[PDB]
RNA sequence: UGAACAGCCUCUAGUUGAUAGAAUAAUGUAGAUAAGGGAAGUCGGCAAAAUAGAUCCGUAACUUCGGGAUAAGGAUUGGC
RNA sequence: UCUUAAGGUAGCCAAAUGCCUCGUCAUCUAAUUAGUGACGCGCAUGAAUGGAUUAACGAGAUUCCCACUGUCCCUAUCUAC
RNA sequence: CAGUCAAGCGUUCAUAGCGACAUUGCUUUUUGAUUCUUCGAUGUCGGCUCUUCCUAUCAUACCGAAGCAGAAUUCGGUAAGCGUUGGAUUGUUCACCCACUAAUAGGGAACGUGAGCUGGGUUUAGACCGUCGUGAGACAGGUUAGUUUUACCCUACUGAUGAAUGUUACCGCAAUAGUAAUUGAACUUAGUACGAGAGGAACAGUUCAUUCGGAUAAUUGGUUUUUGCGGCUGUCUGAUCA
């Protein structure tokens, strides 16, 4: 199997878990759950959502 | 006049009456056909439904578009402690059917099986099978005359067995007792096997093995009184309907001047005994073993229990059967697993199955992690961890 | 020979197969006649690999191949990649491409020396093609057809292009590729010539409905005699 | 589908009933396709015949070029936008409903496809996979 | 608060009256939400949804020249 | 030319007025006994029995389009009583 | 709707398929005829919903015949097990087109079914037009608007208890009753059999799908009084916190 990464939060996606979304510019996004999927559809920036890997990498928290 | 447009009948007429079952343990109405050549073995087993999970396996179907490719499938887990053999019974065959003639019990009966013979256990002198054990502890006098009676008569031998409810996380303390048919050897060999196995435990791998197609017999989940729309699946009436719309409009013609039995009506939904056939065993797990949830490809020592335990059930410290798909009944319910009544080739019942990965994430939410070590490695250190 | 073959009824052989000088790739869900054509014509000198790309029977439109290298999309699994690594000779290089257009047979029309690509590919993918295949690259369209792999059939000797192609575009592409090009049809007039057939230095395989003048045009432009 | 199917197709969750309007992905000059029928659909009282990805439908061009309007023609669904499950268990969906025009044998009226197509459609129709830019 | 004797909350004053208790089946009455599609339902878009204040831009055919007109159609709005 | 008091003028129409009739042609739709525009030997239109036209207005009747939605595919769930 | 006879049609040849002139029947899903029951009222259109029955079989199963070479088709037998659709117009039944499908067969059950719905039509009282009438008014002529009541009883049906079989408990047997699965596509057979060619099968095998049914909730989606967490408006608790 392959363990994919969340396109919004960077969480690990196990097989059969979450959803996938193909945008009209032929780019693939993978969501581990409906929470990150709905934040993506609400167009929030993952750099400003405090629990994401990209936020913690930006803010040097636990790095 | 005739019905304007044809449509199939709502519901199945062979599953009537849709009443509540007589007991919470469903009856095995038929056992596999005996042949007197195989060794003496049981035809079925008892377990408790624990819950469901997913696996990933590599499909082997030579001709499918998903041949030699990974698929993810839903399996359900049945917790099966080793069952305890107490008692055998023989059935002679009469022109009015099968009829039991004697029942010979084991000597020492445990408290969890003799709680079955009581409604108020806490206020009792516990006098059960005391004079029967007094019939024992002679040499043999009142015992092998009934055993030789079962040998001389009794064309069908069945074994009384009972679960070990105290090994499970259930709070019941009162074991389930059942009859399981023996399907090997002659009548004398059957009763000799039973006499040797009095007060002894039989494990689940002695009766089942991997890639075996089996049947699940259980009472379904109860739902109480239900309207006709969800109980039978009839079409909802339109919105501007006076006096309600979750109904059947015409419940019969003028003649015959009675409501027919075939008209869908409201009543009890669920809690019916069902037998679902052709479920393949993927794993016969051993409870005396770590890395139950590990495969040859995953190889991380984790048990079959998910994070936080099975929801509403608990732990799987005993042996278990991983079986493909859905079985009737909800969690914490007694379920009888039975061998197949016929030999199925089908190029699907003969498929050899080797698992790749078993899901052990939490079912009490959107679980991200399979093991607490993996969760700690991903999240780093926390405030509570110093 | 332009060999008449069908893929279970399909007269498009370039969709389901990829033929180079050094190797051949065929789909796993193929008929005995379809395998027997490549086995008889190619012989034992050239390996034929039954492969699946990204879980799809279509492999010719998914992959772009060369005698020096093979390009596979990102969605190709590790089992398929390892099977191709074992089955293929050590000379060829197999490298995954991480690019949005992701259907390399449609995107790329290539031979041993020179290649035509889709105009809008990424620069890293262009450099990856130039590295792995060792092939000089041009971004060009065939009379406004951006899918140069589907709308051109190319080999070392010559090339077949789209029938509705401007003549000025024909000498421009011919001078750019240093091979003679002919506008023609395959499979009783189907426009998609690269999807219609596969070709290499000594073999061309086409659909059964490809007519005799079309087959004569094929063998003339590819010099298979 | 029916006649021009190259193999079989697993069941995809049906997302396009009769009366649905989808975008017209090819370069044939039509803007949208209006679904009036699904090839191979069954019969049930009150149930609308619905289409999924890779299905062949009967459609009319509601908006586009006048030589394409006011007539029925076959079409092939290439983008679904209703989430469906594969046998590897990913749930996936595009962001729009989209199809292309074809004859009853399945070869495309147009020549190029804009945007992604599904692999369950590209495997089933080779001409769509031939003119398709990206297959996911 | 707000344009406002609108709606919502409060002060003075006045009530705390309308048989109650326990459970939460079906079918109701009243209030709601729904993936994908979008009137395919129906005699008929019935019912519901959508729009909504204010500022700026822009506004057709026709006309009894007064209108149509908030036509249509766009953008903005907090706190400091 | 006969008959009659005089023979339907200007206009309008399968109109809320046309039996035949789902009139014929065009348009609208994939498909229209619906709608609209024309045609007129009009069963049985027609001039204060008022005729024709008409801006604005209408809890009036009818057709189409955009938006919108559990009206529907196909049902599910929640709250109060 | 079905027979009998057979002058003829069918290149030739009554009967493969038809069949004139005649003649024997069946059915009560047509419309009549009659007036037996009901006028101290049995709720007369159509649609929606739902069950069952009939066979005079549209499809599916197995067959017989051909003016059956193959493919397609036609006639007939056992057969009602199983299915028989989505729409535009019209209040319609009916009809007519579009389209899918294996097929879009015909009917009954107080012209099934209004204390099941609806109320478009018909069929009260308002109103308009045309024709008729001096007039009041009339019109199986057109148009528009027009209150759809009650079940808590008995039976039936769906589910639920329960006295009495010395008491109580556990494990069972099986009389009887019900019953369920259905249809298609693709690959291959095979461009094979057959055929002069055009054309072009079938059995076995494999992978899927349609319709139906019984469960189930690992995953995905829906639902939110977990009023669980966060945010936001207005007001009130002097502010802050809450
Ligand atoms: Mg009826
Ligand atoms: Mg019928
Ligand atoms: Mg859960
Ligand atoms: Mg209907």
């Amino acid at each position: 199997m392959k363990v994919e990464i969340d396109s919004f939060s960077g969480a690990k996606i196990y097989p059969g878990r979450g959803t996938l979304f193909v945008r009209g510019d032929s780019k693939i996004f993978r969501f581990q759950n409906s929470k990150s999927a709905s934040l993506f559809k609400q167009r929030k920036n993952p750099r400003r959502i405090a629990w994401t890997v990209l936020f913690r990498k930006h803010h040097k928290k636990g790095i | 006049s005739h019905r304007k447009y044809e449509a199939p009948r709502h519901g199945h007429l062979g599953f009537l009456p849709r009443k509540r079952a007589a007991s919470i343990r469903a009856r095995v109405k038929a056992f596999p056909k005996d042949d007197r050549s195989k060794p003496v073995a049981l035809t079925s087993f008892l377990g408790y439904k624990a819950g469901m999970t997913t696996i990933v396996r590599d499909l082997d179907r030579p001709g499918s578009k998903f041949h030699k490719r990974e698929v993810v499938e839903a399996v359900t887990v049945v917790d099966t402690p080793p069952v305890v053999v107490v008692g055998v019974v023989g059935y002679v065959e009469t022109p009015r059917g099968l009829r039991s003639l004697t029942t010979v019990w084991a000597e020492h009966l445990s408290d969890e099986v003799k709680r079955r013979f009581y409604k108020n256990w806490y206020k009792s002198k516990k006098k059960a099978f005391t004079k029967y054990s007094a019939k024992y502890a002679q040499d043999g006098a009142g015992i092998e005359r009934e055993l030789a009676r079962i040998k001389k008569y009794a064309s069908v031998v069945r074994v009384l067995v009972h679960t070990q409810i105290r090994k499970t996380p259930l709070a019941q303390k009162k074991a389930h007792l059942a009859e399981i048919q023996l399907n090997g050897g002659s009548i004398s060999e059957k009763v000799d096997w039973a006499r040797e196995h009095f007060e002894k435990t039989v494990a689940v791998d002695s009766v089942f093995e991997q890639n075996e197609m089996i049947d699940a017999i259980a009472v379904t989940k109860g739902h109480g009184f239900e309207g006709v729309t969800h109980r039978w699946g009839t079409k909802k009436l339109p919105r501007k309907t006076h006096r309600g719309l979750r109904k059947v409009a015409c419940i019969g013609a003028w003649h015959p001047a009675h409501v027919m039995w075939s008209v869908a009506r409201a009543g009890q939904r669920g809690y019916h005994s069902r037998t679902s056939i052709n479920h393949k065993i993927y794993r016969v797990g051993k409870g005396d073993d770590e890395a139950n949830g590990a495969t040859s490809f995953d190889r991380t020592k984790k048990t079959i229990t998910p994070m936080g335990g099975f929801v509403h059930y608990g732990e799987i410290k005993n042996d278990f059967i991983m079986v493909k798909g859905c079985i009737p009944g909800n969690r914490k319910r007694i379920v009888t697993l039975r061998k197949s009544l016929y030999t199925n080739t089908s190029r699907k019942a003969l498929e050899e199955v080797s698992l790749k990965w078993i899901d052990t994430a939490s079912k009490f939410g959107k679980g991200r992690f399979q093991t607490p070590a993996e969760k700690h490695a991903f999240m780093g250190t926390l405030k509570k961890d110093l | 020979m332009a060999t008449r073959t069908q893929f279970e009824n399909s007269n498009e052989i370039g969709v389901f197969s990829k033929l180079t000088n050094t190797y051949c790739l065929v789909a796993v869900g193929g008929s005995e006649n379809f395998y027997s054509a490549f086995e008889a014509e190619l012989g034992d000198a050239i390996p034929i690999v039954h492969t699946t790309i990204a879980g799809t029977r279509i492999i010719g439109r998914m992959t772009a191949g060369n005698r020096r290298g093979l390009l596979v999309p990102t969605q190709t699994t590790d089992q398929e990649l390892q099977h191709l690594r074992n089955s293929l000779p050590d000379s060829v290089k197999i490298q995954r491409v991480e690019e949005r257009l992701s259907a390399l047979g449609n995107v790329i029309c290539c031979n041993d020396y020179v290649a035509l690509v889709h105009p809008d590919i990424d620069r890293e993918t262009e450099e990856l093609i130039s590295d792995v295949l060792g092939v000089e690259v041009f971004r060009q369209t065939i009379s406004g057809n951006i899918l140069v792999g589907s709308y051109c059939s190319l080999s070392n000797q010559g090339g077949l292009v789209h029938p509705q192609t401007s003549v000025q575009d024909q000498e421009e592409l011919s001078s750019l590729l240093q091979v003679p090009l002919v506008a023609g049809t395959v499979n009783r007039g189907s426009s998609v010539v690269g999807a219609g057939m596969v070709v290499n230095d000594y073999l061309a395989v086409t659909g059964l409905d490809t007519t005799a003048p079309e087959l004569s045009v094929i063998e003339s432009i590819f010099r298979l005699q | 589908s029916g006649n021009g199917a190259q193999g079989t197709k697993f069941r995809i969750s049906l997302g396009l009933p009769v009366g649905a309007i989808m975008n017209c992905a090819d370069n044939s000059g039509a803007r949208n396709l209006y679904i009036i029928a699904v090839k191979g659909s069954g019969s049930r009282l009150n149930r609308l015949p619905a289409a999924s990805l890779g299905d062949m439908v009967m459609a009319t061009v509601k908006k586009g070029k006048p030589e394409l309007r006011k007539k029925v023609m076959p079409a092939i669904v290439v983008r679904q936008a209703k989430s469906w499950r594969r046998r590897d268990g990913v749930f996936l969906y595009f962001e729009d409903n989209a199809g292309v025009i074809a004859n009853p044998k399945g070869e495309m009226k147009g020549s190029a496809i804009t945007g992604p197509v599904g692999k369950e459609c590209a495997d089933l129709w080779p001409r769509v996979a031939s003119n398709s830019g990206v297959v996911v």
